[PDB]
């Protein structure tokens, strides 16, 4: 009399196929792209040309002195 | 009824890849009669192709009170014969969850 099966209880589990999270699709990216690109640029210009500015600075010390 | 998480892990690890899909499109097209005349059985059969299966065409014991599909691919390559199975594990998890509501008591 001790067989199995149980009254109720039951699901199931799917079947199903789906996991679509996404994600910042379609033009919303190449936008944070090609804008912190150009801020890498941006950087440049106030450094490069600080540098240059040190160093004109620089071998203004060379050409003071020797005589 | 926490099989169907694991098996969508590996819809994340190869379906949707490009790699495994480079490593597997176009290979072994064999889709001809000489790809029944060579005797085949199922998949390498079906997935590619001609419907026919063991399975709801000749009966075994109480297995066609349940209720299921049966996959088929597009073309004749290996990877058209390898999403049947992906679907085919999908199908054994509701034949299992069909046949625990149907077992009646008795004798063995």
């Amino acid at each position: 009399k001790q067989d199995m099966p149980p009254v109720g209880g039951y699901g199931p589990i799917d079947y199903k196929r789906n996991l679509p999270r996404r994600g910042l699709s379609g033009y919303s990216m190449f936008a944070v792209g090609i804008g912190a690109l150009l801020f890498g640029y941006w950087s440049m210009m106030k450094w490069n040309r600080e540098r240059r500015r040190l160093q004109i600075e620089d071998f203004e010390a060379r050409i003071a002195l020797m005589p | 009824k926490n099989f169907s998480l694991r098996i969508d892990e590996l819809e994340e690890m190869l379906t949707n890849n490009r790699i495994w899909r480079n490593r597997t499109v176009d290979i072994g097209i064999v889709t001809a009669e000489d790809a029944l005349n060579y005797g085949f059985s199922g998949v390498m059969l079906r997935g590619s192709g001609i419907q026919w299966d063991l399975r709801k065409t000749q009966p075994y014991d109480v297995y066609d009170q349940v209720e299921f599909d049966v996959p088929i691919g597009s073309r004749g390559d290996c990877y058209d014969r390898y999403l049947c199975r992906v679907e085919e594990m999908r199908q054994s998890i509701r034949i299992i969850s069909q046949c625990l509501n149907k077992m009646p008591p008795g004798e063995i």
